[PDB]
């Protein structure tokens, strides 16, 4: 009867219809709904348990600059920054804190290091004047949470009262049992009822850019759940 | 010379270079196609416990890892290549392995969820869900491994010859 | 003269005959007249019985094509007849399970007659079917 699956921000067991993504909002700090999963017709019910079900959620943002004659090799940012689980070094991390891509030169761009104290990052390359650039740094200073919807956009409850910060979420090394993250709360729902994963943070996150090298979908969520067939 | 009569329940593992296994290339957005097929040999019985390690190491044709949003699903099947909802195990994502230390590390060692059994003529498939506008799988470089022989960590795949034990038919 | 009730006297108000126009609005491929299927080989459904109560499948019928496969599956996992090139049953002369064999296929939660369009083929296709059920 019961199984233990993973569910992702796209498709998976659902089929890309009863998922929906969305960005947050910047100027009004508000508890937006960045993702939501609706239980399809075919399942009987879905469960969700804390301290039983593992999780992963790698968000990012997007920013841009303008090429100049001066040898920049460094860019400021609008988002608080830190390393992935802490380290000054690049390529030792579980994943890159930041990625950069040049529109003109359709190539990746490495990263040397950064201050990780102010909103700063180094670039290893020397961008030319007029060249367009994009960057997908780490995100910080946010809160994440869950809530349930009974088919109508009509809340009935909340999985767990207190929000967990995405900041801390990046801080812990993920994907290690014993050190794996496990939120609290014990939810369950049935056909056409929705779980919404909600965000409260200033910086504008992303889901799709169509010019990101390390995979198509920039960010990701991967959550464990229990299903009754 | 002298050899000990080892128990019938032999501790084994599965990989590409075997006769009762097969694979085939995959493109993009092709869930129904099994990247890898397994079948029960004749007059043998395989057993996969719930705490069995799992280890896909798929690749791209150019020699790269694929989009970690990709999904992998091991799944038991009735005969005639027919899937089933019950008995499925290991619905995981292609990311979050760290293939470098994956089999090496008991931490990175991802295990299955529930028990499993393979009667003499049965099938187990490995479906893959790649997002579009991505690179395809290359069978020359891809590989599967399951079970953990040769290590005090992890578990191993049990096997037995059907023609030895009398209640093997009852267990099947 | 004798044995009026021998014919069986199926329960009344327990028997249904579905069509393509009763699938849902939710499922993506649909038209006014009959189901369609995309070119890259989407697994278009034609008939579906969703209802919490159990049921039994007395008969099925559906259209036919040259480069299409079809299957029929009790609950959301299990297929009975794996695949087929020349399908069973057609419209106005369906395939009676009770006639061709003894009994009927039981169904506890839901049944579905799926259609797989081969990627090798090209061009749009229209399809349709029918299914006779009893609770």
């Amino acid at each position: 009867q019961t199984q233990e699956y993973t569910i992702n921000h796209t498709g998976g067991v659902l089929g890309d219809s009863y998922v929906t993504t969305a960005s947050n909002q910047t100027s009004p700090q508000r508890e937006t709904a960045v993702l939501s999963f609706e239980c399809p017709r075919k399942f009987e019910e879905i469960n969700y348990v804390g301290q039983r079900d593992a999780t992963r959620f790698v968000p990012r943002t997007t920013e841009s600059i303008t090429g100049s004659a001066n040898d920049d090799t460094v860019v400021d940012l609008t988002a608080n920054i830190q390393p992935v689980a802490g380290e000054e070094v690049i390529a030792e991390q579980d994943y890159p804190v930041a990625v950069a891509y040049n529109v003109t030169q359709g190539v990746e761009v490495d990263v040397v290091d950064a201050d990780y104290a102010a909103d700063t990052v180094t670039l290893g390359t020397n961008p030319a004047d007029g060249d367009e650039v994009k960057v997908w740094p780490i995100m910080s200073d946010g809160d994440v949470q869950f809530r349930l919807i009974n088919q109508f956009g009509q809340e009935e409850g909340r999985v767990y009262p207190w929000s967990t910060p995405l900041y801390r979420w990046h801080d812990f090394p993920q994907l290690k049992r014993g050190r794996e993250i496990n939120l609290h709360g014990s939810a369950s729902w049935s056909e056409n009822e929705t779980l919404e994963i909600l965000l409260d943070a200033p910086q504008a996150l992303t889901w799709e850019d169509s010019d990101y090298p390390r995979g198509q979908y920039v960010t990701t969520l991967e959550q464990d759940v229990e299903i009754t067939l | 010379p002298e050899i000990g009569n080892n128990g019938a329940e032999k501790q084994i593992s599965l990989h590409k270079g075997q006769p009762f296994i097969d694979t085939q290339d995959v493109g993009a957005a092709d869930p129904n196609t099994p990247a890898v097929t397994i079948e029960g040999p004749s007059d043998y019985v395989i057993a996969i416990d719930a705490g069995t390690p799992v280890a896909p190491e798929f690749r791209d044709a150019n020699g790269d890892k694929l989009d970690p949003s990709t999904r992998v699903t091991i799944q038991k099947c009735d005969k005639q290549g027919n899937p089933l909802g019950d008995g499925i195990v290991f619905s995981d994502t292609l990311g979050r392995f760290e293939y470098s230390k994956m089999r090496s590390d008991p931490d990175y060692m991802r295990k299955t969820t529930t028990s499993l059994m393979i009667d003499e003529r049965e099938i187990v498939k490995i479906f893959v869900e790649v997002p579009p506008n991505a690179n395809g799988m290359d069978a020359d470089n891809s590989r599967i491994t399951i079970g953990d022989d040769t290590s005090d960590y992890g578990k191993a795949v049990g096997i037995v010859e059907h023609g030895d034990l009398s209640p093997a038919e009852s267990k099947a | 003269q004798t044995a009026d009730g021998r014919v069986g006297l199926v329960p009344v108000n327990s028997y249904v005959t579905l069509e393509t126009d009763d699938l849902d609005t939710d499922e993506h491929p649909v038209t006014d007249a009959g189901t369609v299927a995309l070119e890259p080989g989407e697994s278009a459904p034609i008939v579906r019985y969703d209802l919490g109560q159990p049921a039994a499948v007395y008969a099925v019928g559906a259209t036919d094509e040259a480069n299409v496969e079809y299957e029929l599956k009790v609950n959301n996992s299990k297929t009975v007849g794996g695949r087929t090139n020349s399908p069973l049953g057609v419209l106005n002369t369906p395939f009676s399970f009770v006639e061709k064999l003894g009994g009927a296929i039981p169904c506890e939660t839901a049944a579905t007659y799926w259609a797989h369009y081969s990627s090798d083929a090209t061009g749009t296709v229209e399809l349709a079917g029918r299914m006779h059920i009893e609770v």
